[PDB]
Order: structure tokens, then C-alpha cells, then sequence
RNA sequence: CUCCUGCU
RNA sequence: AGCAGUAGCAAGGAG
């Protein structure tokens, strides 16, 4: 019972991995059984104190909270897979039987006349014009014959790459040659870009109401008792009745329907190229309608692991002049004219190649779960307010309470716009949806470090005299992870403007 | 007009505007390619933190050994982290530790630990994560690798009759004494292996990349051990688990209130308190297991004789573990056309085809490389001792130097909150530099970039930001609301269970619960292709519901997965949908749904929609089809033993003789008992008896 | 006459060659690690493959003989219900589930299923007969306790329950005779008068015993009185910034 | 030329 | 081409 199997090799093993002033495990155990401490410990402690050279840094005397270094370089392009602000859509009344996406593609082929969709072979700008021209003609006659299977030509064999991968040769045969096929490896890292200036306009556009009403297909309300279900149902009715009108809901339903259709077509047809519409579904004058924003082309995904990076080709419908700064990765073509009754303005066809992935589908196709942090935030505001007042003041608190947002452009010093609380939850669903779009590594590390600087600002707000030990490596770690993601650079700029606004009352910062 | 969300913080707290700063709605970061450079960074940086060059030759392993205790080359750059522990200092802190609470402390907790060791059955090993099967050199779940290990035991010499923990451990050491071990490879041949290769293979730990972690820019490598290292680590984690449960300065919301409220009562007329949130960096590369061997030689300097020898093996196996090197790298020509793959075996011969960073990492790891692995001797990787370094944290936070200026606080895995009590700010420099001194001596490196402090409670602990009065709550994982995907009945109520348990523990204000409830309803209906009857959906499942709806009398008794609306609410998240619709169903509908005679259920909620989809098709098309033959034979034998013992899934079937002999003894037992009070027939008793005798002669042959 | 069938199955499974090296070589406990051979890694996205399954036309494996005893090949407009691709098990679609649920025969089993889930019907019965009041909107909070949360009337402690089902359902290899038997053996004399003749299988009976007798004690943040009547309604009664209770009886 | 995949 | 982010995918395997 009380005997362990004393082996032969392990007793030579445990005697080998003892500390250096010991010979065997037995001598180490006999010293550890009879160990009594002393007060030469303090001599080793103070002897560790003397050779340290480390001082803390206060903030009331050396408030070196300098603003971050935005890279002053070429402006970061528009890197979202679709178009948010610059869209144009064709409408029709929605038919209940004609509901599948290829049926929607055909019904919008007769509805929006593609016979007048004549493009010159010369783009305004871009890189490859002939390939997208013959691709658009080939898919236009392909939708004309009402069958979604692109016949193999050199254009699709060039764009959605077939045969464009390296020959992975294992090290069983190598057939070496004298100074020929000299092979090695090389990595670079990431490219650095600058501050985008267009992101304010898509922010203010994306939180503005659009006359088409509801966009997100939510579900029905459960029945309520005489309990607090009147409260939660009331908050769902008011908040849901606010978020259904903005363009953020149109983008979320666009991602759900479009990436849902490309997702099920990535399941059902590997190895075959489809033609998938880019659309929505929303209510217009009571009559439920559907949209049509663009045309997507799949790239014969054989999704082995969660990655795989299949090719998506997006033909887009715009009605604005292009931009070689913002719309830089695009290959802007044209279309013609559209009658827009407020006269018959222009219509531009855009082109873009891009890629999606299998892990980058289920976080986009299930992006409806963004009403949790917004309603959590507004609900913690209201519940903390009535928790500090101890009186049922909810419905009148949702109108007579201000929220400071959106300082102006020319001046910033205490010049803010106090808005109502439902416009605050508009901006909250905007910033949560922008979090759900642009998630990379850089946003994660920058959210960590802005949690630290937010802790410093809260340490400023109540005069607590915060302090840090080493600020050089701190700004070395923050400026490492601000490279090319536009949301991260934009939030860094707005964090600097947060310090500029907060510098007017508290004293822990710079100009 | 510009716009800035962070202006919400101009007149608020950070207990309300902090859920705004978690990017949990997006995709998590994934790794790509091999996981070689991360492992070489971990081991190479671990030896770079060694602060020594003293090598000791080995006779067991053909590579050198560098020690990590009491051999310090004190460079002047002491702000850089060190990986050297002084043993008299930490044993002095242990003797100082037990003198604060009780006298017979370690004997008490260690006797309770051994009181829970000897009553443990080793099926507890199968309730774990993925491990490293050394038979085929892969990653397998725990019961598979344990079954292949016991298969190597009963294939090599004799059989196994242990059915405990300690006899299995002695069986592992008995495998270490063996000169030759036979096992099976792939189509199932049987090979043999020597003695030194078995020693090199039992100490093999696999490395990989940590996938899906929120909070870092650079990726980090996690390592999984084999099977023969796990149960000793389970013993140590039960011991230190009882020690951490007994201690009072370890972790989560009440203890900070008791220590802040109590240490505000220990203030004189001129003293004050300053708290500091820190973050101990490089925690997995500065905990050498030799100090675990010495301190566990203290806690088992006074336990017994068996526990004294059994709690001193897993630190040795962490002292001479190997490290798997991923699967190599890739090379390509100037035209970027052909790309050869070099594995971890031929990395030595093809050394001259690498980058500058790779050759910088590789030439400082060359004198420790084996053929496939590397030799690490002081590292403590992820997937290892977690509740034992916390004891070192409490030992740093219970120091007594003798004024009346001192510190206290709270410790976690690598997160700590420290409270100092002093009189002036240069004395604060003295005490905090004493804290960096004692942590720096013991082997705990605080990072200077990620630390701060104030006077009141405004601190940070395990992503809970405590302000002066109010409490921040943990930002939960959003995909955890929908994780089942198994049934039309065990997904919605599972989501209500997740909303319930996230409502009780966290705050989770009710409108968020109603909103996420209706959203999880919407993804349920969108997943299982079922819509309500009044909707305009016309697919292959709503036409049947649309045509036959006139037969149903009361419309709101239909299930959600059959075309009914929602009746659950916040105040009924603990009750499934089926009962609250069973109080209203039509009798043809209730008698029609709840028939157990259905082709779907035959071949926790009410299982009336439980169907089994078809499996994948690489189960008979790969080279591992014989493994599917093994799972089919195992399901047949388990259905045989389940067919004899009518109630076997309730109690764990202990016993150490055999299965088929207990089967034959049970059929003879019920044959005699059901004979004499029952059957009585000569052809049946002699015929069943004839089948038992012929099956026993068939099994013995 | 079941022992003859089990003898046929036992001789049939000892007839195999390489299965002789499977049994009488391992132990009784090894059955547990003979149960788990799930060579799938983690199934880290089950809902993804569930949506991939339900999006196809025939994802489901179902029995043939009952559905060919009662079902119809196709519905009235193009709805497929049957396959002939592969033992005799037939792949179908989820339309056959709801088609059984609206156009299938019925077997009267209402009282049995209303007797299986008596704990949850007790929960709904206690929920339907309660009354509420106004809210308060005040601060609240108290520490975490280990609370038994079910209105049971026996209050065993997760140890006499497994032993109880051993000494109720199958006593031939039940347990070593302890000192915890006698009054629970009077309870054996009461309980064998209930589960003797039923159509319910033994696994479902062993399931339903352990939910009428077990006070489920968990470590939860509680406040106020610690009566187990209001502990399953813990998530409803109060949150962090609000509180509601006006129950008279 | 065919077959097979869809976490191995 | 492109997706990328410290190294991968842009199909692969067998007969």
C-alpha cells in the first residue's frame, strides 16, 4: 500500500535534475527537512535593491501623456468587401413564389434592363480593363440564358485563379542542380498607410435615417405579464423602432442575405462557379420589396480547413464620381443613365476582385447579434441613473437626458453636440457594426491599450494622482499595432481628440 | 462635423462605458502555416533568460544539461527579466508562510490530499482535453491515447489488473524499467522499440499555435503533453488545489471588499494606501520546476512515505521534457513557382536556406537539438501547473521585513492587485522597489509597461475594473449563446440555459436577455428552415404546414420547430417549450407528435424531434478505415456488455477480472435464479448451457 | 426466453477471430474507455455543419419499415421524401418529420409522458399559481452560497440516489451492504410498488428518479430569504439595479 | 482517363 | 491577380 515501485532509471533521473549545490535527491531532502531561515535574507534583499536603477514617474509634475503617432504617409484605401455609402439599388415588388436568389437574379434581369448595360472597353482608371469587360459581357449573356454556371474561358481562368499555386514538392525526391533553381524563403511583414479622411462621411451617413422602413428580419414579441416585461418590451420597442431605419440595418441585411447565399453556394457547389446576386429585402409603403445592389461571382471553393480564401468578383452599381484616393483598389467602369425623380443622372459600373473565407462567413452571416452591446450599454445607463435616483423615471429619462458627441471640425475646445439618447444608441449600433466589420489583430491590441489609457483618463477625472513606471515601451507597443487598419487609425485620432477635449479641464496631458 | 464616441466618458464612469471597448462581435484571429518560429522563440528566449552558461553533461540523454538554480551571472541590466531562482530565499518564504496561519498546515492539507488520492479511479483521466498519442505521434482525445497506452501494456508483457491510480503509475515506472516495448503501427502491423527511445518518447510534449485568443497582436504557442505525464500533474494540481482552497489571499468580489475594508482599518494618523495593478510578463518562461521540487519536498517533507515519493516525479518530467518543432518550413525559387517543404527532421542538413531571423534563432538553439525535438530544461509551458504558481504569488504577498509600511493584495494566474500602506512617497519608492526586489529574486518578473496605481480602489483584476464604489462586469463571449447545433429540441432550451446562467452570475440586465432571446429564436428559425404559419415563406417545409393548418383547432399549441410562435419569456427561461405547449395541444396533435413509434427517434428536454444526420465521408475513404473497424467492433462489444447488464450506464462498472467471464457468470447467475423461480425446461437450460460451454471453449481457444 | 437470445448473441460474438483478443483481455472498467472512441477532434462548429446539413435535400438517416408502413412517396407538389441510397436505413428530409407531425397516425401516450416529467410539471404548476407586484429600483447584492434549489421532500445527497436505483431497479449486482439501508429499505418497500409494471425503459426510469429526489445545490449569488421555493426564480426576482417581490402566500 | 473529399 | 499578416491559401490524393 505505502510503497512506490522504486525503478532503476528514474532514480538516476531524479538525481540528475537537482539544483547545483546538491549531489543527490536524498541530500536535498535531508537539507529541506532541516531548514531554518535566517536574517541574512534582508541583506540579499537590500543587495537586490541597490543595483536596481528604477524610478516611478508621477503625473502632476511630468504629465508626458503625449498624443499618438499617426503615420503621415499615403492615405489608407477603402478595404470593405462591399460598398456601404456609394450604393445604388433597383427595386421591384416581392413575389412570394419567386424567392430563391437565382430567381431574384432572373426577375431583376427582366426588371432592370441589362440590354442597355453597355460598357466601353476603356475604364476611367484601374489596372485590367479588357478582362472585366469580357467577364461582364459573358456573365450578362449567361444571365440572359438563365443558367448560373460560367463556361470556361481564359477570362475566368485568369481572374478566379485556376492553377495559380505553387508546386508543393515533398523532400523525398529533390533532384538538385549545380547553381540552378536556387531556392530559399523570405517574409516581409505589413505595409504602412496613413490617416483616412473619408471615414467621417460614412460614419455620419451610416447613422442617418434613410422612404424604405424596416431592414433586419427580427422576430415577434412574446406575451408579457404584470411583471417587468412591460419595461423590457418597451425598451425593445423603442430601441428596435430606432435601429430599423438607419443604413446600418441595410448593410447588416445586405451581409446576411448576400453572404448567406454565397455561404450555401459554397456548401452545395464546390468546384463550380456560380452567379450570386447582391440584394436586400425591406418594406416600402407597406408593400414588402427587395433590392439589387450588385453581382457576385464565386471562385470554386474547396474549403479544406477554416481558411481557404476563395475568389469573389463584385460588379457594383454606383451613382457618384470615383476617387483615386479612397476608391483605390477598384477598377471603376461606367454604365449609362438612370432616371432619378426628385434628373436622369449618370450610372457607374464598378468592378472589384476580393476574397472571403470559411471562418469569415459565420461571423458575417450571423452578424445580427449586435443589438446586445448597444442595449446593454443604454440599459446600464438608464438603470444606473434610476439606481442612483431610486425612482421609476425611465420613459421621461429617455427624452430629457443629453449625451455629448460630435465636436466640430474647425474648433474642438468644449464645443460639443448634446443629443438625445436614442441617437446615442444609433451611434452605438454604428460603432458595434464597425467593430464587427474590421476585426484584425491591430484592433485587438489597440483596444487593450486604449483600455489602459481610459483607465488613465478616469484616473484624471477624480484627482487621484496616477503614476506609471516606464512610458517609453508603452508608446512603443501602441505604435507597433497601428499600421494599416483604418478603424484603428481613426480611433487613435479620436483618442487624441479625446485628450484634446479632456485637456481643457484636467491637467495630465499635452496640446 | 467630426464625431467621437469616447466623449461618452467625459461625464460617466468606466463601469458603464467599458463594454463599448470590447471587439467581441468580430472574428477571432487565427494562425497560419507552421508553428515552428513560435516554439523556437519560446525555447530560445527561455535559454536567453537563463542568466548562466554552466552546462552539466548527461548520461541518460545524449545532450547537455544547463542548470537554472543558484548559478547566476548577474548582468547590470537587471531590469531585463531573469530566469534564476534562489532556493534558500523561497524556502525562507515558505517557513515564513506557514508561521502566519496554524502550525500543522501542510500536513493537514497534504493529508486531505492523500485522502483524496487513494480513492480515485483512473477513468478521471478520460475527462480531459486533447493529448499527444505517442504511438502514431498525433493528437488524440484522452480515452483514445489511454487505450493505446494500455494496449501497449497488455501487448508488451502480461496484462493489466490495476483499476486504480497508483498501480497505473507504478505500471508507468515498470514500463520505464523495461528493455524493449512492442506496440502496433499501420493494415495493423506490430513493431518493437528499445529502451532509450521509450524514455525520449515518454518525455515528449507537442507544441502548436493558440487559435482564437482575444487580446494579442503576435501569436503564442500552446503545448499539450502526452498521457504518462498527465496523472502526476493531476496529483500535484489536487494538492495545490486544496492549498489554494485553504488560503485566503487567492482567487473574487467579496475578498477584495474584505481586504480593502480591513486594511482601511489598519491606518495611522499619517499613513495612506496606494494600489497598483500590474501584470507579470513572461510568466511561462520564468518558472523552473526545480523550485517546485524543493517546495513539494517541503510539503512532502511532512506528509508520509508514499506521497513523499509520488509528488516528486512530475517536476522531474518537466525538468527534462522535450519540445516538438512543428513541421518545418517552406522554400521557393526566384520565380515563385515551385515550393519545396522541409520538415523538422532535415532542418539540420538544410540549415543554409533560411532567413536572417531563423538563423539567429537557430544557431542559439543548435547545441540542444535532438533529431525531431529540442531539449528544454527550465520552461513551464501553457497547459501545465496553474494552481501552483499562485502559491508562489501568495508567498510574495506575505513577506515580512521586520515605520510600519507594508503591502498586501490578491493574486491570480498572472494578474495581481497590490496594496501598499506607507507615509511618504520616497518610502513608497522604498517599499515598491522592495516588492520588485523580492519578486525579482524569487523568479517573478513584473512588467513595467503595463502597471499603474492610484490611492483609492480604481484597479483592474481579471477584466473587472473596480471603481471607487461600483463594479464592472465581465464581457462574455457572444458566440456562446448558440453552440449546440444538435437537434430541433436541444438547441433553443440550451440557449435559454445559457441566457439563464449568464444572467445569474453576471449582471445581464433584462432587456439584453429579451433581445438575445428573440435573436437566438431568429437564428433557430433561420437554421432549421421553420417559419410561423402566417409568414409568407413558401419552401419545401412550409407548404405542408400551410395546407394542413385547418386541421389544427388551437393554433398557438404548435411547437416553434413546427410553425408556432414564441411563448417563453424572461420569467420562464428555466422551463422548456414542450410542456408549456403541452397544456394547450390538440388531441390528434398531442397524440401525433408524442408517438415513440417513429422512424426518426428509433432505429435535457422531451426528445420527439431528435434525429441523426448522416456522418462525413472521409470515414471510409482515407487510409484509417481500420480505425472505423475498431470503433464498430467496440460499439458491438459495448452493445453486448450493455445487453447483458440491463442497468450499466448509472454506475461506473468497476471490477478487475474480465468482461466475458463476468458475462458468463451473469448468464449462469440469472440462469440459476430465473431457473429455480421461473423457467424450468430441460432443452432451454441444457441448450443455453451448451452455448455457454461451446462459447467458453471457443474463447479459450 | 431472452437468455436464449443473449446466448445466441454471445456465441455469435465469440465466434469472431480477432474479437477474442478484445474481450477477456481487458477489465470491467475498460468498458468505460471502450465507450469513448470518438475520433473526431472537437466538432468546434456544430451549428455550421447543422446549417450545412439542413440546407441539403436528404441529410437525415431514418428507419424504413415504419415510414414505408405509413408514409407517402411524394407530396402534392414536388416535395421529395424518399431515397434508395445507402443496412436497411433510408435517408430522408425534414419535411417527413413535420409530415409525420401533421399527417400521421397517433398513439395515446399522454398520461405516461405527463408522469415522466413530474418535476418540470411541478415547476410550471408552481409558476402558474404565483403573483407579482411593482418594482423598486434600488441597489442590491449579497455573497454566493451553496443552495439546494428544488422543492423536494426527501433531500438525499447524490450518493443514496445511485445506490437507491441500484437497490430498486436491479439488485443482482447492486452494491455492498452498507448501514444506510434500513429506512431507505422501507422506501424500497414503497418504491417497488410504483416502478414494477411499466412500459417505460430502465434508462428513462433511472433518469426520472434522479429528478424528483435530488435537491440541486449550486453555488449562486443569492439574496433575501433562502427558501428553495424562490431560488429557481432567482434570475427573475432581482438583478443588480432593480428588485421585485410582492408574494403574499 | 476515372474515382474520392468538405476538420485528418 | 487577389486574400493576406511574420506564413499560409489560391485545390489535393489515389488507381
Amino acid at each position: 500500500e505505502l510503497e512506490m515501485y522504486k525503478s532503476k532509471l528514474f532514480i538516476a533521473m531524479r538525481d540528475e535534475s537537482v539544483p547545483l549545490p546538491y549531489i543527490n535527491y536524498e541530500h536535498l531532502r535531508t537539507r529541506c527537512e532541516t531548514f531554518k531561515r535566517n536574517q541574512a535574507e534582508c541583506e540579499a534583499k537590500v543587495a537586490d535593491v541597490a543595483s536596481r536603477l528604477k524610478i516611478k514617474l508621477e503625473h502632476l509634475e511630468e504629465n508626458k501623456l503625449r498624443p499618438l503617432e499617426i503615420p503621415k504617409e499615403k492615405e489608407a484605401p477603402y478595404t470593405h468587401k462591399f460598398l456601404m455609402k456609394d450604393a445604388w439599388f433597383f427595386a421591384k415588388p416581392h413575389d412570394s413564389e419567386r424567392a430563391q436568389p437565382q430567381q431574384i437574379l432572373y426577375d431583376f434581369f427582366e426588371a432592370a434592363n441589362m440590354g442597355f448595360m453597355t460598357t466601353s472597353p476603356k475604364p476611367i482608371f484601374g489596372k485590367q480593363g479588357l478582362m472585366y469587360h469580357s467577364l461582364w459581357g459573358q456573365t450578362k449573356r449567361a444571365i440572359k440564358d438563365k443558367r448560373n454556371e460560367l463556361e470556361p474561358s481564359e477570362q475566368r481562368d485568369f481572374l478566379c485563379g485556376i492553377g495559380r499555386a505553387s508546386k508543393k514538392i515533398q523532400e523525398d525526391k529533390w533532384q538538385e542542380s549545380r547553381e540552378e533553381e536556387f531556392k530559399q524563403e523570405e517574409t516581409k511583414g505589413a505595409a504602412k498607410r496613413g490617416f483616412p479622411t473619408w471615414f467621417n462621411e460614412e460614419w455620419l451617413w451610416a447613422m442617418r435615417d434613410s422612404k424604405i422602413g424596416d431592414w433586419i428580419p427580427m422576430a415577434e414579441m412574446p406575451p408579457c405579464k404584470n411583471e417587468m416585461e412591460d419595461y423590457a418590451k418597451k425598451m425593445c420597442e423603442e430601441l428596435e423602432s430606432k435601429i430599423q431605419g438607419t443604413n446600418c440595418a441595410r448593410e447588416m441585411s445586405k451581409l446576411i442575405h448576400t453572404i448567406g447565399s454565397l455561404h450555401t453556394e459554397c456548401r452545395n457547389f464546390p468546384g463550380k462557379v456560380k452567379i450570386v446576386p447582391i440584394y436586400c429585402r425591406g418594406t416600402l409603403r407597406g408593400e414588402s420589396t427587395d433590392c439589387l445592389f450588385g453581382i457576385a461571382i464565386k471562385g470554386k471553393s474547396h474549403l479544406n480547413k477554416d481558411d481557404g480564401m476563395y475568389t469573389v468578383v463584385t460588379f457594383e452599381f454606383s451613382t457618384e464620381e470615383p476617387n483615386p484616393s479612397k476608391h483605390e483598389k477598384y477598377t471603376v467602369f461606367e454604365a449609362g443613365t438612370v432616371p432619378v425623380e426628385a434628373k436622369e443622372k449618370k450610372l457607374f459600373l464598378y468592378c472589384r476582385t476580393t476574397g472571403m473565407s470559411k471562418l469569415k462567413n459565420d461571423w458575417f452571416s450571423k452578424c445580427r447579434r449586435c443589438l446586445i452591446p448597444t442595449m446593454e450599454t443604454v440599459e446600464q445607463i438608464v438603470l444606473k441613473e434610476c439606481a442612483l435616483k431610486e425612482e421609476n423615471r425611465v420613459s421621461e429619462m429617455l427624452e430629457n437626458k443629453r449625451a455629448w458627441i460630435a465636436h466640430e471640425n474647425g474648433e474642438n475646445l468644449t464645443r460639443l453636440v448634446s443629443t438625445k439618447l436614442k441617437d446615442l444608441c444609433r451611434m452605438l449600433i454604428v460603432t458595434q457594426f464597425y467593430y464587427c466589420i474590421y476585426n484584425d489583430n491591430q484592433l485587438e491590441g489597440f483596444c487593450n491599450e486604449q483600455k489602459k489609457f481610459l483607465m488613465f483618463l478616469q484616473a484624471d477625472k477624480d484627482s487621484k494622482s496616477a503614476f506609471t513606471f516606464n512610458q517609453k515601451g508603452l508608446y512603443e507597443k501602441i505604435e507597433e499595432c497601428i499600421v494599416s487598419n483604418p478603424l484603428c487609425i481613426f480611433l487613435a485620432d479620436r483618442l487624441n481628440k479625446l485628450f484634446l477635449v479632456a485637456k481643457s479641464n484636467g491637467a495630465k496631458y499635452f496640446e | 462635423m467630426e464625431i467621437n464616441p469616447y466623449l461618452l466618458m467625459l461625464n460617466n464612469d468606466i463601469t458603464s462605458m467599458i463594454s463599448l471597448t470590447y471587439p467581441y462581435t468580430g472574428a477571432p484571429p487565427m494562425s497560419h502555416g507552421t508553428s515552428t518560429k513560435y516554439s523556437m522563440e519560446t525555447v530560445s528566449r527561455t535559454y536567453s533568460y537563463s542568466r548562466t552558461k554552466k552546462e552539466v553533461p548527461s548520461g541518460i540523454f545524449p545532450i547537455e544539461r544547463r542548470k537554472f538554480c543558484n548559478t547566476i551571472e548577474d548582468k547590470e541590466n537587471l531590469e531585463k527579466p531573469n530566469g534564476n531562482v534562489d532556493i534558500n530565499f523561497m524556502l525562507s518564504l515558505a517557513e515564513m508562510l506557514e508561521e502566519k496561519m496554524g502550525k500543522g498546515f501542510f500536513k493537514f492539507c497534504a493529508n486531505e490530499a492523500e485522502a483524496e488520492i487513494l480513492k480515485m479511479h483512473f477513468s478521471k483521466l478520460t475527462e480531459g482535453r486533447q493529448t499527444y498519442d505517442w504511438t502514431s505521434e498525433r493528437n488524440m482525445p484522452a480515452a483514445t491515447a489511454l487505450q493505446l497506452t494500455v494496449d501497449a501494456i497488455q501487448e508488451t508483457q502480461g496484462t493489466f489488473k490495476g483499476t486504480t491510480m497508483v498501480e497505473y503509475c507504478n505500471k508507468i515506472l515498470e514500463m520505464m524499467d523495461w528493455p524493449e516495448v512492442k506496440f502496433k503501427k499501420v493494415t495493423l502491423m506490430i513493431t518493437k522499440i528499445g529502451r532509450e527511445e521509450f524514455i525520449k518518447r515518454i518525455c515528449t510534449i507537442n507544441t502548436m499555435a493558440k487559435d482564437g485568443e482575444r487580446g494579442k497582436y503576435k501569436r503564442r504557442a500552446i503545448a499539450t503533453p502526452g498521457m504518462g505525464i498527465r496523472p502526476f500533474s493531476k496529483i500535484v494540481e489536487t494538492l495545490a488545489q486544496k492549498i489554494c482552497e485553504r488560503l485566503a489571499e487567492s482567487g473574487k468580489k467579496a475578498k477584495l471588499k474584505t481586504t480593502v475594508s480591513s486594511t482601511n482599518s489598519k491606518l495611522q494618523e499619517g499613513q495612506f494606501m496606494v494600489n497598483i495593478t500590474g501584470d507579470n510578463s513572461k510568466w511561462n518562461e520564468c518558472q523552473q520546476p526545480e523550485a517546485y521540487l524543493a517546495m513539494l519536498a517541503y510539503i512532502t517533507k511532512d506528509s508520509s512515505n508514499l506521497m513523499k515519493d509520488l509528488c516528486s516525479v512530475a517536476p522531474t518530467l518537466f525538468c527534462n521534457k522535450y519540445v516538438k518543432m512543428g513541421q518545418g518550413f517552406r522554400a521557393k525559387n526566384k520565380r515563385k513557382t515551385k515550393e519545396i517543404v522541409i520538415p523538422a527532421k532535415k532542418m539540420k542538413e538544410r540549415k543554409e536556406l533560411m532567413n536572417a531571423e531563423w538563423r539567429d534563432l537557430f544557431e542559439t538553439i543548435e547545441p540542444y537539438m535532438d533529431g525531431e525535438c529540442c531539449f528544454l530544461g527550465g520552461g513551464m509551458l501553457m497547459g501545465m501547473f496553474n494552481m501552483l504558481s499562485t502559491v508562489f504569488g501568495v508567498m510574495t504577498l506575505n513577506y515580512r521585513e521586520e515605520r510600519n509600511c507594508y503591502w498586501t493584495g490578491l493574486q491570480s494566474s498572472d494578474d495581481f492587485v497590490l496594496f501598499c500602506i506607507s507615509r511618504t512617497w520616497p518610502e513608497m519608492e522604498m517599499t515598491i522597489l522592495k516588492f520588485i526586489a523580492v519578486c525579482k529574486l524569487m523568479g517573478i518578473n513584473m512588467s513595467l509597461e503595463k502597471s499603474y496605481g492610484c490611492l483609492p480602489e480604481l484597479f483592474e483584476f481579471t477584466s473587472m475594473f473596480f471603481s471607487g464604489d461600483f463594479v464592472s462586469n465581465i464581457a462574455l463571449e457572444l458566440p456562446a449563446f448558440t453552440t449546440a447545433g444538435m437537434n430541433e429540441g436541444t438547441d433553443f432550451t440550451a440557449a435559454m440555459s445559457v441566457i439563464r446562467t449568464n444572467m445569474i452570475n453576471n449582471g445581464l440586465s433584462p432587456g439584453t436577455a429579451l433581445m438575445a432571446l428573440r435573436i437566438c429564436l431568429q437564428e433557430f428559425r433561420a437554421t432549421y428552415r421553420v417559419h410561423p404559419y402566417d409568414s409568407g415563406v413558401k419552401n419545401h417545409r412550409m407548404k405542408i404546414i400551410r395546407k394542413f393548418i385547418e386541421t389544427i383547432e388551437n393554433k398557438d399549441g404548435l411547437l416553434i420547430s413546427d410553425g408556432g410562435k414564441l411563448m417563453n419569456n424572461i420569467s420562464s427561461l428555466h422551463i422548456p417549450e414542450e410542456i408549456l405547449k403541452e397544456d394547450l395541444m390538440d388531441p390528434s396533435y398531442r397524440n401525433r407528435v408524442f408517438n415513440p413509434r417513429n422512424p426518426f427517434t428509433q432505429f435535457a428536454v422531451v426528445s420527439t424531434h431528435s434525429f441523426r444526420t448522416r456522418s462525413n465521408r472521409t470515414l471510409l475513404n482515407t487510409d484509417m478505415r481500420a480505425m472505423a473497424l475498431e470503433e464498430k467492433r467496440y460499439q458491438v462489444v459495448c452493445n453486448m456488455y450493455r445487453s447483458v447488464f440491463e442497468s450499466a450506464d448509472v454506475n461506473t462498472p468497476i471490477g478487475s477480472m474480465s468482461m466475458g467471464e463476468a458475462i458468463e457468470a451473469k448468464i449462469l447467475d440469472r440462469a440459476r435464479t430465473q431457473f429455480e423461480n421461473g423457467i424450468i425446461g430441460g432443452e432451454e437450460y441444457s441448450e443455453i448451457k451448451r452455448l455457454i460451454e461451446d462459447a467458453k471453449r471457443q474463447r479459450l481457444s | 426466453s431472452l437468455l436464449l437470445t443473449l446466448a445466441k448473441e454471445y456465441a455469435n460474438l465469440t465466434k469472431d477471430k480477432k474479437s477474442c483478443k478484445l474481450l477477456s483481455q481487458g477489465t470491467v472498467s475498460s468498458y468505460t474507455t471502450f465507450k469513448k472512441w470518438t475520433t473526431s477532434r472537437k466538432e468546434k462548429n456544430p451549428s455550421l455543419r447543422m446549417r450545412w446539413a439542413m440546407g441539403s435535400k436528404f441529410p437525415i438517416m431514418a428507419n424504413r419499415e415504419i415510414l414505408e408502413e405509413a408514409g407517402i412517396p411524394e407530396q402534392w407538389e414536388g416535395i421529395d421524401l424518399w431515397s434508395k441510397k445507402d443496412l436497411g436505413m433510408v435517408l430522408a428530409s425534414p419535411a417527413a418529420i413535420t409530415y409525420w407531425n401533421f399527417c400521421g397516425p397517433g398513439v395515446d401516450n399522454s398520461s405516461v409522458i405527463k408522469d415522466v416529467y413530474k418535476a418540470k410539471f411541478m415547476k410550471k404548476e408552481r409558476w402558474r399559481e404565483t403573483l407579482w407586484g411593482p418594482m423598486n429600483f434600488e441597489l442590491v447584492g449579497k455573497q454566493r452560497r451553496v443552495v439546494e434549489t428544488q422543492p423536494v421532500e426527501i433531500k438525499l445527497n447524490q450518493k443514496e440516489i445511485k445506490e437507491l436505483t441500484m437497490w430498486v431497479l436491479f439488485e443482482d449486482e447492486a452494491n455492498l451492504a452498507s448501514k444506510f439501508i434500513q429506512e431507505n429499505f422501507s422506501l424500497v418497500l414503497s418504491l417497488r410498488e410504483l416502478y414494477k409494471g411499466k412500459a417505460v425503459n430502465k434508462d428513462v426510469a433511472a433518469f426520472m428518479i434522479a429528478h424528483q429526489f435530488s435537491p440541486e445545490k449550486r453555488f449562486l449569488p443569492t439574496f433575501g430569504p433562502i427558501r428553495p421555493e424562490r431560488m429557481e426564480l432567482l434570475h427573475c426576482l432581482g438583478g443588480d439595479f432593480w428588485k421585485i417581490e410582492a408574494v403574499t402566500a
